[PDB]
């Protein structure tokens, strides 16, 4: 689920 | 029958490979797996058990390896009385949404022309009621006519006027073939015929069969629709002996359709981009449209002249296939004269004093001579002006302008354009009117009284009313 | 914002994988890809290259498929994978395309987001046959006096605008589009005309200027602009007219009325010639492919008026053709002239002699004619046409000059049909022969002003009744007599 | 305000794209498992 | 006479001669013998001395036809391949010989039921995972089919695997997923 | 090449047509008043 | 990646790669040459073979010669360091002043600006040329095209425009010489050095020169226009400057493509041109544009083959321009210079709401009287002058006076005419032509309006004749 990895991790990074 | 596979699709050209039983040239093939009917007409045997074919409909959605079935015969259309009042397309399907055309016999749209011993030498004038046509280039019963003209000169209006006049003065199962022309015009003609009782939707006693392949059709359909209409007319002529009318608008498209596939059929171009086989194709199609001893076919064909050339290979090749050519000039249509027939360019094979009589022939020749003299005098007018000619030259110019106006005639089918009412002038009325204008019996009447009238009595009445008001 | 990019932009993305049917690029060059494999691809089917590019399969040959690339062939290499999409080329259609500038495939190029379109329609559909049609009766109002009076256009007609370069063809099309605002905001639904402008092979700044002009006059709210410009691939310029025609057939098939302008079809013919010559199809006249007439006829037959059983909608088509040095006799000009229902000939001599729009009334014909006019316009315009012909015969003469200088019109000023009727009345009844030809124009302006200031009743009467009554005839008679006395 | 939003969102997209690239046999395991479910 | 079409199709001079030989051998059901004999003549002509002598345009055609007759009779060749080489030397298509062989070969490759399979990956895959991959990809085929697998490696897909079985194609590379996410965020 | 000046539609064909129309409209007005 | 040459036909070279087939438009370097021979990939032929167009002469190439792939298209140095320098098609200096030390290199192949980047501002650009400013005025940030046959004055007009606009210009300027005379490039270089627009000693230079001339093989002549575009595009985008881009001659671009189109194996189109003429021209011309990131005013001289304006190349160029100045050989043989055809030159800002009702009316009246004169020309030729009316003779006289007054002496033409050049303000032009149209000078001879500036010089010359 590397797309969900992108989603979650980069959301927490941009936040 | 034989089953093959589509191996190539380029535009409207489809190469089909057969394993067993290569189909002969001109056979119809059915593409299997299509919701609508797609017919491929075999054109060439390419070797390698492959044939090249022209599609009668669009080739979108065709796949390499799609299966194709051999009909075992050329395109076969229903023929008989049951085609009257119906509209069919190139492959014989009804396109008027009125159910199947149930006939007892089908005919192949590819047939041989009548032999030399089957010809008929009888010539008899067919009076149309149009002054210029009746006088300067009369039509013949059972002859091929042909209407030449560029874009917007009046070919369609003239052919509808001829439909009206002749095909209502007729009782012999007319046929109309729409070849590569506008669909709006086809709808208009269909509803005109339904309204004027010529086509009968209920109480099926119609007297015209309709065949339509229009501009949106691929080149194969526009190249074979003329043959479909020809085949209906051929059945009416041969299988019943009836005297038939055939109205083809427009036959140039036939030739044009061929060109649009020529390069794709592997053929080196000829002159002006036409196929090398233009003349022989036109000949094999036109030699079937003929009166035999078995029956009569009076053929009226509209012939499009690209860019008003008349030396283009298609009209120039059509010229020798006709018996009375009517040439519509744009220069005359710009003078306001309608029909735009060119009096010095239209020719009939029965304009012979041993066929029509010496009075008619002399009047026609005198009209043509005075119009040619007018053409010659226009140059001297251009350089010198109209106030320097011998009084006989002014008389020639005046009578020539009067004859020009009087050659024009208001049509019944043009009441929306003109505003005037239609006129249908008999033959002797025309001859008498032009004989009197030639003799000088109306040198006192103004030239504008002869414009857009019927016989010469209407000219005198219009002159009287003009004098009263003006 | 970190919500518009992650709420559903990633949460819903169609991540599933499928078993694709593919082929392999044998060669690529000049926007043509020869592709191995793709056994079950259909003719004219849209395929997709491994770099997001799309193409159309046009040459189904035994050993390869010839694919025209809808983009730049710079991103395609030999050996790339070409996937099937299983569908014949189609574009989005619907009301959501109004106000948007899209490319030849329906992607918004105006930077306003995606078109919320749910309906898709093939670009190569067949035109309606004989039965679904009915005669052309409703008038298509251009707002141009010369057109609306002497070359009238109905709804469902194909009228060609043909002329040299910089003669005023796009100006006629844009005037016609701007004119429809009076009807598109009114209450009559069967009088609204949704417009479609197809820009083919034009400069992109020209299309930007045109969209600015359409937004100034607030004409973009009912206009779709399809743009396949000079830098777009030849397949896109080939396909733009058919995409626009599908966008208009959507309205035609739903009881609504649409208008489409193809500006211009000569550049579409050029792009089709390029595609065909690069697909190694043999050239014809002027190197054009053999079926360029079919190219334009299968397009211009899709403009039609439908009967009541099919909705009563219509699609009017105004194709544009540019001739070289006035050679109407060229290949593509004669093709399109033989196709359409009439032509509007524009001339350079007429343009520079002050006649603007430079319509050649001698050559300009409308095969539909008075069948698609209002009764008032017909009343004034039959006489105006007769007198203008008689003036051209001897170019009376003062009335003819009056009518000529009355046919002149400014740019981006489409007049209402009632004001046109009033002006042609004032000009055809003798109220303009007392004035010198030079001042006629300004009088008209003043006249219109007066009539649109204190005489809205007579204009509303002419508008509602469609014809003039002898009562209203006398009313406008006395109005124009008083104004000429005061002028 | 609108321009600021647009440019900031574009750089956010660029940064997320660049930075997910920097960031497993479980990938191949799930790939083979899904190819098993290809039917 | 009716001709027997091979299961796959090849075009050109080589494809035409290969289809001819395939039909003429499947009639006498001697496909494997002519297969091995075509490999033999390919190895023979590929040798540089003959590849230089009989591929020479400024020596007569009949002389090279006679030398080919010599080299095909001396090596105990069937009449089928014998007059096939005689036909190739008569028409002048000797240069296409290898091509014909190649064409014939791939025909037999699909007559035995051998489907090509490409498995692109970012790194050399694991051997037990490769065996499981071959096992599961066996299920994409009908009866009488065999994967001819060539798991070439491209490290630019960053992970996953791109599988092509004949013309079927699954794109499980992670780069495809990231590009789809990019297109989704931008649109 | 008879009638080729008017047929070319130049500056000389237009003036020829204008001359013919002027002369014959004058003659038509003269012939209508005497009718 | 390394490939080997397998075929050489003219400027076209086939290269076969064993691994790593280079993308289309990539630049490849031939190994074993004395100078840099760059091949640009144009087609992928199949069987791991590409077809390329050479940017230099292909003499001495041997089948099997090694070729390296650069990994990117032709990249030229872009920046303020290119100002005052001359570079060739591949960005190499040809002024013997050493390397162009920029900090960035841009590929000569780029995408055209999108639709949302287009600008709509249409302010006039006064040039001092009476016929141009009156009848077909130029616009700032617009596209100007000067059409003309051989020896009608395209180079003279473009040099006059460089003199009248580029010196008075506030931004930068780029001159792309495409397939023209090399001595003309030498003249321009040394004249710009004399006039201080190019400074050989410091960084105050305002013009960048890019030359691929008519002695160059067709590949260099086809891509040197793109090199000039790349320089101007850098100045427009990364600097935000207002750029002047002069391209003489742009037709050569198209012609160069024609010369290679046969060797690339393509079926010829009309008049033997490539089938891709219009799309190649569009790809090139759509980058020559003003965006909302910066402005580019472009002046392109367009050669007309055999004086045929219906030739596919000028006929296709006509659609890419905002203003067209069409020079005529017939007008040039009447001694009128510049040879602008006043009834064939157009502009998109010739609009009352843009140039003013006064300007618009004067221009339209001038064009009306010239069209009327042209209509009378036939009768004047055969039946002499005496067979006209009085108003026709007045029209002829005023139209001839206007024809004379449209001519003008240029400052670049001072050398071979002796007459000092004239720069006529726009208001003086409008006033003089309004006055001639009114009739205020119906008493002066027509020879008094020939080769003058303002109308005051016309009346002075009239008083000097009598
Ligand atoms: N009715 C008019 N009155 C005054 N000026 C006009 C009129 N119509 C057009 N023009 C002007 O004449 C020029 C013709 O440009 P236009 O775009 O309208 O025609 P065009 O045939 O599309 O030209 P092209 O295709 O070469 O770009 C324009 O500058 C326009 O402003
Ligand atoms: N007999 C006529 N009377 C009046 N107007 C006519 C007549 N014939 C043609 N016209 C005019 O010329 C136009 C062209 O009509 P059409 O018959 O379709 O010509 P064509 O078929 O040759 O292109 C008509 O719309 C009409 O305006
Ligand atoms: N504005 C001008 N004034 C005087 N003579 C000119 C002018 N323009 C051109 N000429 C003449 O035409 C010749 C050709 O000039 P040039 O501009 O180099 O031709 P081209 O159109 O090929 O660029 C000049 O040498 C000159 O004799
Ligand atoms: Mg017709
Ligand atoms: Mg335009
Ligand atoms: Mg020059």
């Amino acid at each position: 689920q590397k797309l969900f990895v992108d989603k979650i991790r980069e959301y927490k990074s941009k936040r | 029958a034989a089953t093959g596979r589509i191996v190539a699709v380029i535009g409207a050209v489809v190469d089909v490979q057969f394993d067993e039983g290569l189909p002969p040239i001109l056979n119809a093939l059915e593409v299997q797996g299509r919701e609508t009917r797609l017919v491929l007409e075999v054109a060439q045997h390419l070797g390698e058990s492959t044939v090249r074919t022209i599609a009668m409909d669009g080739t979108e959605g065709l796949v390499r390896g799609q299966k194709v079935l051999d009909s075992g015969a050329p395109i076969k259309i229903p023929v008989g009385p049951e085609t009257l009042g119906r509209i069919m397309n190139v492959i014989g399907e009804p396109i008027d949404e009125r159910g199947p055309i149930k006939t007892k016999q089908f005919a192949p749209i590819h047939a041989e022309a009548p032999e030399f011993m089957e010809m008929s030498v009888e010539q008899e004038i067919l009076v149309t009621g149009i002054k210029v046509v009746d006088l300067l280039a009369p039509y013949a019963k059972g002859g091929k006519i042909g209407l030449f003209g560029g874009a917007g000169v009046g070919k369609t209006v003239l052919i509808m006027e001829l439909i009206n006049n002749v095909a209502k003065a007729h009782g012999g199962y007319s046929v109309f073939a729409g070849v590569g022309e506008r669909t709006r015009e086809g709808n208009d003609l269909y509803h005109e015929m339904i309204e004027s009782g010529v086509i009968n939707l209920k109480d099926a006693t119609s007297k015209v069969a309709l065949v339509y392949g229009q501009m949106n059709e691929p080149p194969g359909a526009r190249a074979r629709v003329a043959l479909t209409g020809l085949t209906v007319a051929e059945y009416f002529r041969d299988q019943e002996g009836q005297d038939v009318l055939l109205f083809i608008d427009n036959i140039f498209r036939f030739t044009q359709a061929g060109s649009e596939v020529s390069a794709l059929l592997g053929r080196i171009p000829s002159a002006v981009g036409y196929q090398p086989t233009l003349a022989t194709d036109m000949g094999t199609m036109q030699e079937r449209i003929t009166t035999t001893k078995k029956g009569s076919i009076t053929s009226v064909q509209a012939i499009y002249v690209p860019a008003d050339d008349l030396t283009d290979p298609a009209p120039a090749t059509t010229f020798a296939h006709l018996d009375a050519t009517t040439v519509l000039s744009r220069a005359i249509a710009e003078l306001g004269i309608y029909p735009a027939v060119d009096p010095l360019d239209s020719t009939s094979r029965i304009m012979d004093p041993n066929i029509v009589g010496s009075e008619h022939y002399d009047v026609a020749r005198g009209v043509q001579k005075i119009l040619q003299d007018y053409k010659s005098l226009q140059d001297i007018i251009a350089i010198l002006g109209m106030d320097e000619l011998s009084e006989e030259d002014k008389l020639t110019v005046s009578r020539a302008r009067k004859i020009q106006r009087f050659l024009s005639q208001p049509f019944q089918v043009a009441e929306v354009f003109t505003g005037h009412m239609g006129k249908l002038v008999p033959l002797k009325e025309t001859i008498k009117g032009f004989q009197q204008i030639l003799a000088g019996e109306y040198d006192h009447l103004p030239e504008q009284a002869f414009y857009m009238v019927g016989p010469i009595e209407e000219a005198v009445a219009k002159a009287d009313k003009l004098a009263e008001e003006h | 914002e970190m919500s518009s990019i992650l709420e559903e932009r990633i949460l819903g993305a169609d991540t599933s994988v499928d078993l694709e049917e593919t082929g392999r690029v044998l060669s690529i060059g000049d926007g043509i890809a020869r592709v191995h494999g793709l056994r079950n691809v259909q003719a004219e089917e849209m395929v997709e290259f491994s770099s997001g590019l799309k193409g159309m399969s046009l040459n189904l040959e035994p050993d390869n498929v010839g694919v025209v690339v809808f983009g730049n062939d710079k991103l395609i290499k030999e050996g790339d994978i070409v996937k099937r999409t299983g569908a014949i080329v189609d574009v989005p259609v619907g009301e959501e395309l109004l106000g948007r500038v899209v490319d030849a495939l329906g992607n918004a190029i105006d930077g306003k987001g995606p078109i919320g379109s749910k309906t898709r329609r093939r670009v190569g559909l067949k035109a309606p046959g004989i039965i679904p049609r009915i005669s052309v009766r409703e008038p298509m109002q251009t707002g141009i006096k010369a057109v609306d009076s002497l070359v009238p256009i109905g709804r469902g007609q194909r009228e060609l605008i043909i002329g040299d370069r910089q003669t005023g063809k796009t100006s006629i099309a844009i005037d016609t589009i701007i004119n429809q605002k009076r009807f598109n905001d009114g209450s009559d639904e069967k009088k609204k005309l949704y417009c479609i402008y197809v820009a083919i092979g034009q400069k992109r700044s020209t299309v930007a200027q045109l969209v600015k002009r359409l937004t100034d006059a607030d004409a973009m709210k009912y206009t779709i602009v399809v743009s396949a410009t000079a830098s777009d691939a030849a397949p896109l310029q080939y396909l733009a007219p058919y995409s626009g025609c599908s966008m208009g057939e959507y309205f035609r098939d739903n009881g609504k009325h649409a208008l489409i302008i193809y500006d211009d079809l000569s550049k579409q013919a050029v792009a089709y010639r390029q595609m065909s010559l690069l697909l190694r199809r043999p050239p014809g006249r002027e190197a054009y492919p053999g079926d360029v007439f079919y190219l334009h006829s299968r397009l211009l037959e899709r403009a039609a008026k439908m009967n009541d059983a099919f909705g009563g909608g219509s699609l009017t088509a105004l194709p544009v053709i540019e001739t070289q040095a006035g050679d109407v006799s060229a290949y593509i000009p004669t093709n399109v002239i033989s196709i359409t229902d009439g032509q509007i000939f524009l001339e350079t001599e007429l343009f520079y002699k002050g006649i603007r729009p430079a319509i050649n009334v001698g050559l300009s014909v409308s095969r539909v004619g008075s069948a698609a006019q209002t009764r008032a316009m017909k009343q004034v315009a039959g006489t105006m046409k007769l007198e203008l012909a008689q003036y051209r015969e001897v170019a009376l003469l003062s009335r003819g000059v009056r009518l000529t200088e009355l046919l002149k019109q400014g740019q981006y000023s489409p007049m209402a049909i009632e004001e046109q009727v009033a002006v042609i009345y004032a000009g055809v009844r003798g109220y303009l022969d007392k004035l010198e030809p030079s001042k006629i124009t300004k009088f008209e302006n003043a006249f219109l002003s007066h009539v649109v200031s204190q005489h809205q009743a007579l204009l509303g009467t002419i508008r509602a009744d469609g014809k003039i009554s002898e009562q209203s005839d006398a009313k406008l008679k006395e109005i124009v007599t008083n104004f000429l006395a005061g002028f | 305000q609108n321009m600021m939003r647009r440019k900031e969102q574009e750089h956010m997209i660029n940064w997320v794209e660049k930075h997910v690239v920097q960031s497993t046999i479980a990938k191949c395991i799930a790939d083979l498992k899904l190819l098993a479910k290809k039917a | 006479a009716k001709l027997v079409r091979p299961p796959v199709q090849v075009y050109g001079i080589e494809g035409r001669y290969a289809t001819a030989l395939y039909s003429a051998a499947s009639k006498q059901n001697k496909l494997e013998q002519v297969e091995k004999e075509l490999l033999r003549v390919a190895q023979i002509l590929k040798e540089p001395k003959v590849a230089a002598s009989v591929l020479n345009p400024y020596v007569k055609r009949s002389i090279k036809v006679k030398s080919l007759n010599d080299i095909t009779a001396k090596e105990r060749f069937s009449p089928l391949t014998t007059n096939l080489i005689n036909l190739l030397a008569e028409n002048g298509r000797l240069s296409n010989t290898q091509g014909v062989v190649s064409a014939f070969s791939t025909m037999m490759s699909v007559h035995r039921g051998e489907v090509p399979c490409t498995v692109t990956s970012a790194s050399p895959l694991e051997e037990a995972t490769l065996s499981e991959l071959k096992t599961v990809l066996k299920s994409f085929l009908s009866q009488g089919q065999v994967l001819k697998l060539e798991a070439k490696t491209d490290p630019s897909i960053l992970g996953g695997m791109i599988v092509r079985i004949g013309e079927k194609y699954v794109d499980m590379s992670v780069k495809t997923k990231i590009q789809k996410l990019g297109r989704a965020m931008r649109e | 090449g008879a009638g080729s000046i008017r047929e070319a539609g130049g500056a000389f064909g237009k003036r020829e047509q204008a001359e013919e129309e002027r002369y014959f409209r004058a003659q038509s007005r003269e012939q209508l008043a005497a009718l």
